[PDB]
Formats: structure tokens, C-alpha cells, sequence
């Protein structure tokens, strides 16, 4: 459920970015597995 | 652990294919569970309590029952799946 | 002059090695695997700063000042925006021995500006 | 002091702990999130000084 | 100012006096067709693929299902029949009397959200009410994939 | 116990019996008399609605209009799908103007729907990202919302579609002029309110 949440959510998957985007976004782990990375960390953080 | 790993752990389990020509699958679908329960030499059932097993010495324990289904493959591609339940 | 990056070859993207000119006498960034070349503008191949002068506010990020968990002062506002109130804390870095200097992030959201004193 | 009233009565209106957890009210915090929590040891420490 | 003009339809509603949010608990099923005996179908799930674990869900639902009828009374006047009544007592408190079940009824205000009411009409939602308050239904009391003993050892 | 089909019947009969049995006394506290006893029926006048659960990420009010007006303000807010110029599609979330909101209390006041020749000026508040879950989405929780109506009963509704709106300058004016019911609205609140009646 958190995964589809976060996918639903503004959350961009691993295979889907370019690695120029990776330098200034926040990793987003799921029990260890890094799922993909985020621009809004803040308020992804309020919503969770 | 009863409700979710013993299923998980069955399931997971790879199905086991046998060749001597006709081959085999025996997969194992569902698990079911009883209550803890006792039998004398007679076979009747009774609910084992937990302090009659405190006192005669007895496994305080419940019996675990599976779903399985036996298919035989020879030639043809006849199938031969049959079911066995609450194994 | 700092520390100098690495080139990649136009070509197959892999790492560039300096080679020079023997009969023109100028360097040359030089392929590998490929045969691709390139004219170099540094000059310089290699840099070792054993003295490790490096600047943490370049590694100080401003998002900081969201952290609940850091102190607050109301003693030195920002210069870039006038801000009144600022986070504080230490570098908390290997390389650093007198590292009990302060550096300063302003809370002002859209401002982030860190500094020392 | 409305939840304090509610659990008061716990025994006949049935407003159990898990109500405190559904209202957002109360949290649990393993040890990694606590790196990231500001705790106050009682109410007094938000006290305005 | 781009002045958009859109011809869209009054939707005159009726919100009474309190409009209350309900998260229904698993326990709670509401059945929206009017109870006639002779109209009214049953699950009647495959018994065969039920567990024990259904089945005590099965019979929780049954009983615990609000559910209105259409009565002809002697003068043969259709009345709506409710099976379900809401009591507000004296305290303020609110329980549910589903038949003989009692539910306590927990007005709790939904602080931090902003659940909010709107009407699709054709391509857009008409806000119509915030809701404030949430009830949270509970039994009363305490005294409101198993399998049976084997008949022989194995 | 309920093996067969006719234990179901008689078993849901004998609760319609019990609830007509009069409720006097509290059921735990001797002294807790009851002030209102409500029947609980589906909501038959707004079920021919769709309603929407609208969940917002951050609180909607407009900043300067705080207190008894900004939840008038809220209830009378209006959203809107716009396709920005690169195509993507997203929701303006529209707030009615004071002027409309003086117009709109004569005609709650005057007991008239809508005049005719008037037209409600909405000004767009915020830009906000859609998603929608329809009762056919998988996983779809069924909530309901009760309506209180004093000396009536209590209504509850359904929550077809559930929208969550996480935050994305266009100064647009959504003019709204209100018009009578086309023949296809029609059409829908009746298959609505057939919902309500057992299908034969
Ligand atoms: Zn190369
Ligand atoms: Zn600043």
C-alpha cells in the first residue's frame, strides 16, 4: 500500500529518471529497497 | 506466524515435478488448522486444555491439514489432476 | 587552484588521460580505448591539498533548517535577507579538529543562506 | 481534557488506547525515527521561558 | 481577467442541521436496496470456499446490516421501516441500536484533515459541506481458517 | 444457526421486529433518559446526487478570510479541470466572490433556486493535481456521511468518488450562469434513485 501511494504520489521510480536528477532530490527508501526519489520532501513527509 | 508465514511458506515451497514418460507436479495450495486436540486408543476427540497437558506430560499442540493436488502428465497431454484435501 | 575533474572521450565516454605534444609541446587529453585527443587548458594534471583548507559552507545544504532537532538563535540575522532567526550548528566532520566552530542557516524559507562567524 | 474525559469512562463508553492512536493523538517511534523526534521530557518543558 | 462562462446546473440540496463523516468498520456493512423478503437476495457464497474465518464474518454481517423495508400498514399507507435507530441521550452520548446490538457512537472532531463535501455535475464538483466530525462505532460491552475437532487421530 | 436461506429471512425479520420495540431506558446508566430516538434510512432525497469526497492536502480557506466565512466560502468552492498549455490537465480550485455570496444567500432567502439572468463570479484560489477513485477503482473503501435532519431521522450517503488533491498565477474568472436541467442529468438522478428501489 505505501508503494502505491508513493508511486500515485509525485515520487518518480528508479528506471524512469536520468541520473542528472538524483544530485539535488531525496532518496526514497521502502525497506531498504531504494524505490525512487522526490523534489518536495517536506511535505511528502507531512502527507506520510 | 499462524496466520500469514505458514501460508507464505507453503506457497513459496516449488512445486516438486518427477520424471521416471509421465511426470508429476503435487502442489500444495491451502493450509488449514484444527484445535488443540486429544485422542485415546479409541479415536474419539476431545479438546486437549492446557492443564491436561501440564499434568499428564502432553504436547499442548494443533494439527495442520494442506491441500494438495496430485496431476500425472504420460502422453497426450492428458491430465490426470486429482486433489487431495485436508492432507 | 583546486582540485582538477576528469574529461570523458566525446566518442566512447570513457575517462580522458593526459598525454603531451612531444613534437608541438602542448598537453593533450587522450583517449584510451578509442583514438580520440583533445587540447587541454588547465595545465594542471594533479592537485594534493595536504593542508585539506576546505570550505564546509559549500557542503552545508539549507534544508536544515527544517530540522526540529537543531538550536535557534534570535542573535544573528542574515545579511542576504534580514531574516531574524537561524539555525546553528557544527561541522560534525572527519578533517576538522577545532571543529567547535558555529555556522548559521537562515529559517526564512526560499532564503537558505548559510554563513560563519 | 476532552480524552482524559472520554478514557475516564472507559469502562462503559468502550473509548479504549486505540481510539488515542486513531485521533492522532498519540504515536509510536522506534528508535531510528527518535533520532529525528525533539522530545520534552514532561508538559512543563513547553512552558514558554 | 479571461472570463470563462460556463452554464452548469443549481444543484439544490437539503444538508440538515449536522453532517457527521463515518468510516464503517469491517463489522458494519450497510445494504443499499430496501429489505422485501420476497425480492431479497442473499450472498449465498459458494459454502464450499468459505472458512471459518468468513463464516463468523458471514453471520457478523447478517445481523450487524442496516436495513430498511417498505410496511403497508392497516390503512394501507406505505410506511418506511428502519431497522436501525440512533438515540441521543441526556449526557449527549450517542449508541446505535442495531435490533439488539448496541454501538457506541464516539463524536470525535477530525483535527488535522480537511475532508471536505462536493456534487459531481457533468465535469466539475460543487462543494457542499465541510465535514468536521468523525463517529467511530463501537460494541457496547464485552458480552455483546480453523477447522472442527478430527473424529479420529492421525 | 444461519445455514439456510430462510434462517437469513427470519433472522433479518426478527431485527426489524426488535428495533419497533420502544426504547425508554438506557441500557447501561439507569438515570440517561432518551431525549430523541431516530430511524436510520438511506438518504432518498440526496442519493440522486454523486457525491465526492474531496481530501485536501492543505487547508483551503483563503488566508485573509478566517472564522464563520471561510467555511461558507469553502462549501460554495468550485473545482475545475484545465488543460495547461503543454496538455497536462489539472484541477483549479475556485472560490465564490463576496459579491456572489450576497447574491447566493437572496436566493437561499427568497427560497428561489437561481435567478435566471444572474451571474455568479467564482475567482480561482489554487492549482491542484487530481487524483480520482470511483466505486469501480480497486480497493475503493465504501464511506458514508450522516445527515442529522432534527424530527426526521438520520440519513446516510454514499461516497461514489473519493479525490485527493496534492499541491501543484492565473487570474481566472470562472462565470458561472446557471441553467435548468438537460434531459440527460434527468435521466442520471433517476437511474440513481432506482438504485434506492428493489430492481425487479
Ligand atoms: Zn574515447
Ligand atoms: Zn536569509
Amino acid at each position: 500500500p505505501i508503494l502505491e501511494f508513493l508511486e500515485e504520489w509525485s515520487m518518480e521510480n528508479l528506471e524512469e529518471i536520468s541520473p542528472a536528477a538524483i544530485a539535488d532530490a531525496t532518496k526514497i527508501f521502502v525497506n531498504g529497497c531504494w524505490v525512487g526519489i522526490h523534489k518536495d520532501p517536506e511535505q511528502l513527509m507531512n502527507t506520510l | 506466524f499462524i496466520q500469514m508465514s505458514v501460508q507464505r511458506i507453503v506457497e513459496d515451497a516449488p512445486p516438486i515435478d518427477l520424471q521416471a514418460p509421465p511426470r508429476y507436479l503435487l502442489k500444495f495450495e491451502q493450509i488449514y488448522l484444527s484445535k488443540p486436540t486429544h485422542w485415546e486408543r479409541d479415536g474419539a476427540p476431545s479438546p486437549m486444555m492446557p492443564n491436561e497437558a501440564r499434568l499428564r506430560n502432553l504436547t499442548y499442540s494443533a494439527p495442520l491439514y494442506v491441500d494438495i493436488t496430485k496431476t500425472v502428465i504420460k502422453e497426450g497431454e492428458e491430465q490426470l489432476q486429482t486433489q487431495h484435501q485436508k492432507t | 587552484p583546486g582540485f582538477v575533474g576528469i574529461r570523458f572521450c566525446q566518442e566512447c565516454n570513457n575517462m580522458l588521460y593526459p598525454k603531451e605534444d612531444k613534437e608541438n609541446r602542448i598537453l593533450l587529453y587522450a583517449c584510451r580505448n578509442c583514438d580520440y585527443q583533445q587540447e587541454a587548458d588547465n595545465s594542471c594534471i594533479y592537485v594534493n591539498k595536504i593542508t585539506h583548507e576546505v570550505d564546509e559552507l559549500t557542503q552545508i545544504i539549507a534544508d536544515v533548517s527544517q530540522d526540529p532537532t537543531l538550536p535557534r538563535t534570535e542573535d544573528h540575522p542574515c545579511q542576504k535577507c534580514g531574516h531574524k532567526e537561524a539555525v546553528f550548528f557544527q561541522s560534525h566532520s572527519a578533517r576538522a579538529e577545532d571543529a567547535m566552530r558555529l555556522y548559521y542557516v537562515c529559517t526564512a524559507p526560499h532564503c537558505g543562506h548559510r554563513w560563519t562567524e | 481534557k476532552r480524552h482524559i474525559d472520554q478514557l475516564k469512562e472507559r469502562e462503559y463508553n468502550n473509548y479504549s488506547w486505540q481510539d488515542l492512536v486513531a485521533s492522532g493523538v498519540v504515536e509510536y517511534i522506534d528508535t531510528l525515527e527518535e533520532e529525528t523526534v525533539m522530545l520534552a521530557m514532561t508538559p512543563d518543558d513547553l512552558q514558554e521561558k | 481577467e479571461t472570463r470563462i462562462e460556463v452554464e452548469i446546473p443549481k444543484v439544490n440540496t437539503d444538508l440538515g442541521n449536522d453532517l457527521y463523516f463515518v468510516k464503517l468498520p469491517n463489522f458494519l456493512s450497510v445494504e443499499p436496496r430496501p429489505f422485501d423478503p420476497q425480492y431479497y437476495e442473499d450472498e449465498f457464497e459458494d459454502e464450499e470456499m468459505l472458512d471459518e474465518e468468513g463464516r463468523t464474518r458471514l453471520k457478523l454481517k447478517v445481523e450487524n446490516t442496516i436495513r430498511w423495508r417498505i410496511r403497508r400498514d392497516e390503512e394501507g399507507n406505505e410506511i418506511k421501516e428502519s431497522n436501525a435507530r440512533i438515540v441521543k441521550w441526556s449526557d449527549g452520548s450517542m449508541s446505535l441500536h442495531l435490533g439488539n446490538e448496541v454501538f457506541d457512537v464516539y463524536k470525535a472532531p477530525l483535527q488535522g484533515d480537511h475532508n471536505h463535501l462536493f456534487i459531481r455535475q457533468g465535469t466539475g464538483l460543487q462543494g457542499q459541506a465541510v465535514f468536521k466530525t468523525k463517529l467511530t462505532f463501537r460494541p457496547h460491552s464485552t458480552d455483546s481458517l480453523s477447522l472442527a475437532d478430527r473424529c479420529s487421530k492421525t | 444457526i444461519y445455514k439456510d436461506r430462510d434462517s437469513q429471512i427470519t433472522a433479518i425479520e426478527k431485527t426489524f421486529e426488535d428495533a419497533q420495540k420502544s426504547i425508554s431506558q438506557h441500557y447501561s446508566k439507569p438515570r440517561v433518559t432518551p431525549v430523541e430516538v431516530m430511524p436510520v434510512f438511506p438518504d432518498f432525497k440526496m442519493w440522486i446526487n454523486p457525491c465526492a469526497q474531496v481530501i485536501f492536502d492543505s487547508d483551503p480557506a483563503p488566508k485573509d478570510t478566517s472564522g464563520a466565512a471561510a467555511l461558507e466560502m469553502m462549501s460554495q468552492a468550485m473545482i475545475r479541470g484545465m488543460m495547461d498549455e503543454e496538455g497536462n490537465q489539472f484541477v483549479a480550485y475556485f472560490l465564490p466572490v463576496e459579491e456572489t455570496l450576497k447574491k447566493r444567500k437572496r436566493d437561499q432567502e427568497e427560497e428561489m433556486d437561481y435567478a435566471p439572468d444572474d451571474v455568479y463570479d467564482y475567482k480561482i484560489a489554487r492549482e491542484y493535481n487530481w487524483n480520482v477513485k470511483n466505486k469501480a477503482s480497486k480497493g475503493y473503501e465504501e464511506n458514508y456521511f450522516f445527515i442529522f435532519r432534527e424530527g426526521d431521522g438520520v440519513y446516510y450517503n454514499e461516497l461514489e468518488t473519493r479525490v485527493r488533491l496534492s499541491k501543484r498565477g492565473t487570474n481566472a474568472l470562472l462565470v458561472v450562469k446557471h441553467r435548468d436541467m438537460n434531459e440527460k442529468e434527468l435521466e442520471a438522478q433517476e437511474a440513481r434513485k432506482a438504485q434506492l428501489e428493489n430492481h425487479e
